[PDB]
RNA sequence: GUAACCGGAGAGGGAACCCACU
């Protein structure tokens, strides 16, 4: 999430418990880009991806 | 709300909710500071970090010490037009202030701007409201906030405090008669701080605000660094007491500690039954340890503080600067 | 009215609850779920006394949530049109009076108070009292009452009564 | 159509077992200890703790057993079941005050035995 | 530590015909 949607192993959304989506190719506040065990983050396709 | 000084009530101060007085006041506040937003157009200080404190040895400072105050501006305009500004824009009408014309005692001041506090001083037993003039904007047209920064101490101070005191030493104005006293708050050079943290007033100091001599600039200031005790430490959190339990999740009750300007919860607090008063309430939280923890609550703002407030109050409290901290920093120079 | 009745429900479980001790924490969310709640057509679940059965609970296709079929006998409160229980006052209004009965509260209304219950603004506490000055209500007492219409508000029942039936007052 | 007087219920409704204030009030007590008991609960709702000060104070007979022996007393003779919980909780001192206030009784029984049941309910009132 | 100054707004018709790709 650090590395975010402009580096290519990185990711494009994160989506919390809530289901709040957060883009993270817009300029994410440092202060959502902290991610919690319930939510999920929307990786790019990495290798061994099936 | 609309509330000048929260604790003493002080004779002939008058809100004014009159628009067409309101919209003059604030937007010539707005045209004598050159602000481009809306609101208080007042120059705000920022928390003094690791990388703001590199600032002292690359310009000279002057330093005074934060009293408890609320943020406060007066616009001197006429004999009875002084109207008086607050953080929050509220304009506020006092009656008996004077402002005598140091050439001439019989005329007022117009057109002149000042930064200052309204800070309760017990003296006697007695709470006297009082005002101190730390800066200056504007001053008869001249544009006095583009001179240097003492040169416009030693313009509050020959212009405005001593043909105050000329007019009480012939007694065509009386100190009794004001509702509150007005002065300048004192300036010293950095060196003289030191003493201040053999400190023998180190529980009667709130802390440090630095200014630095350039000239005066709107809004966010990112030069002017206040010092604030970490262990004192403190934003204000809009409070929503939630049951947030997710689907297929046992119902669990928490405190959504919000911020202005961000939809999100900023953070969460151990909510609790003895927290649950203040419900949809601003209230302060210390972050002593991974938890920030409720001391007061704010039932004077409205508003929680902003998202680039909370985070510089973060790297603060992040960095705890203590007076041990900073005092060899500056005794090395 | 108070009641002994069995009821079903299905309850979701996140995968994180699976742990060593799932019925336990099926028991505590069917508590947390259905402990204080209100339906407009069996009224209020006051208590859980026993869960009489728990199904198998069936793995949803594409989510990790488990649901249960759960027997469990629950203590009702739903009343009557028709139904006259005693009632404990909370409130005297000029528009009425308020009293609570259980967790439902209801008022009674001026016109469907008998007129000769006059009010006493001037008593220290607001009073309904007779022109003979023999039948005090106030605050805090204890009277009978005919419940006759209910409302439901939020999923919460509310009622409203009738006092004009005979012997239905102080007890 | 709803009705008490009439005895319309619920066809879903129709078999539940009616309950006392104070057999309520002992079910209450009972979750109540064994709450306090094997911490790390939730606390309980403001309901209960109505439900729980309501029936104490409108608890007629306190004894367990004293339940026991007037359900079974006044089953014994031949009433509708939800009648036995309402009488209890009302505890009326006269014949024309049972049938005032439930209806259904009005023709169903003399007075003479209503009068009987209604002596022995305030014999084993508390 | 101000009345967030707008809130990142992207959703952008459709039918028809023609050519072309595997």
């Amino acid at each position: 999430v650090r590395r975010g949607n402009s580096q290519y192993p990185g990711a494009k959304y994160i989506i919390r418990d809530n289901g709040d989506r957060i883009d993270l190719r817009f300029h994410p506040k440092p202060s959502d880009l902290h991610l919690q065990t319930g939510y999920k983050v929307e990786r790019h396709m990495c290798d061994g991806d099936i | 709300g609309a509330i000048f000084l929260e604790g003493v009530t002080v004779k002939g101060v008058t809100q004014v909710t009159t628009q067409p007085k309101l919209g003059e006041v604030q937007q010539k506040c707005h045209q004598f500071c050159g602000w481009e937003g809306s609101g208080f157009p007042g120059a705000q200080p920022v928390s003094m970090d690791k990388q703001n404190i590199k600032l002292l040895d690359l310009k000279p400072y002057k330093v005074s010490w934060k009293a408890d105050g609320t943020r406060y501006m007066m616009l001197i305009d006429g004999t009875n037009e002084v109207f008086m500004i607050d953080r929050d824009n509220s304009v506020f009408h006092v009656s008996n202030l004077e402002f005598p014309f140091r050439k001439d005692l019989r005329m007022h001041l117009s057109n002149t701007l000042l930064d200052g506090e309204m800070i309760i001083d017990r003296v006697n037993g007695q709470a006297v409201p009082r005002y101190l003039i730390y800066d200056i904007i504007k001053f008869n047209s001249q544009p006095v906030g583009d001179c240097d920064f003492n040169v416009r101490l030693q313009c509050i101070e020959r212009e405005i405090i001593s043909p105050r005191h000329e007019k009480m030493k012939t007694g065509l104005i009386d100190k009794t008669q004001e509702p509150f006293s007005v002065r300048n708050k004192p300036f010293f050079d950095i060196c003289t701080s030191r003493k201040l943290l053999a400190k023998e007033v180190s529980h009667e100091m709130d802390g440090l605000i630095f200014q630095p001599t350039g000239k005066y600039k709107p809004g966010r200031c990112d030069d002017i660094l206040k010092w604030k005790p970490p262990s004192l430490n403190s934003v204000d959190f809009r409070l929503k007491i939630t049951r947030m339990g997710g689907e297929g999740l046992l119902p669990q009750n928490v405190g959504l500690l919000y911020v202005g300007g961000y939809e999100r919860p900023f953070a969460q607090i151990k909510v609790t039954k003895e927290l649950k008063q203040y419900d949809n309430k601003i209230i302060e939280c210390k972050f002593e340890n991974n938890s920030w923890v409720f001391m007061r609550q704010r039932t004077d703002k409205s508003f929680p503080n902003a998202y680039n407030t909370a985070m510089a109050v973060c790297n603060s409290i992040s960095n705890p600067v203590t007076k041990e901290m900073l005092f060899e920093f500056i005794d090395r120079c | 009215m108070f009641y002994h009745i069995s009821l079903e429900h299905e309850i979701l479980l996140h995968p994180r609850y699976f742990g060593p001790n799932l019925l336990n924490t099926v028991k505590q969310k069917l508590f947390t779920e259905v402990e204080g709640t209100c339906t407009g057509k069996y009224g209020f679940v006051i208590a859980v006394t026993t869960i009489d059965n728990i199904g198998a609970g069936v793995i949803q296709p594409g989510r990790g949530f488990v649901l249960y079929p759960v027997k469990y006998k629950a203590i009702v409160f739903r009343p009557f049109k028709g139904e006259v229980v005693d009632a404990v006052v909370t409130q005297v209004n000029k528009v009425g009076l308020f009293t609570e009965i259980g967790p439902m509260s209801c008022f009674i209304s001026r016109h469907s108070i008998p007129s000769e219950m006059e009010f006493d603004p001037n008593s220290n506490p607001p009073c309904y009292k007779t022109m003979d000055e023999d039948i005090v209500i106030q605050q805090d007492d204890e009277i009978r009452l005919k419940i006759v219409g209910t409302r439901v508000d939020k999923n919460d029942i509310f009622a409203i009564g009738s006092l004009m039936d005979d012997y239905l007052g102080l007890v | 159509e709803e009705d008490a007087s009439q005895l319309i219920f619920p066809k879903e409704f129709e078999t539940a077992e009616t309950l006392l204030n104070s057999e309520v009030h002992m079910l209450l007590e009972h979750r109540k200890q064994q709450n306090e008991s094997a911490e790390d609960e939730q606390e309980l709702s403001e309901v209960f703790m109505k439900t729980l000060n309501y029936t104490a104070r409108f608890s007629r007979f306190k004894n367990r057993e004293t339940i026991a022996s007037v359900r079974s007393l006044l089953l014994q003779k031949k009433l509708h079941k939800f009648e036995l919980a309402c009488l209890a909780n009302l505890c009326p001192e006269t014949a024309e005050e049972s049938k005032a206030l439930i209806p259904s009784l009005e023709g169903r029984f003399e007075d003479e035995e209503l009068q009987q049941i209604l002596d022995d309910i305030q014999t084993k009132r508390s």
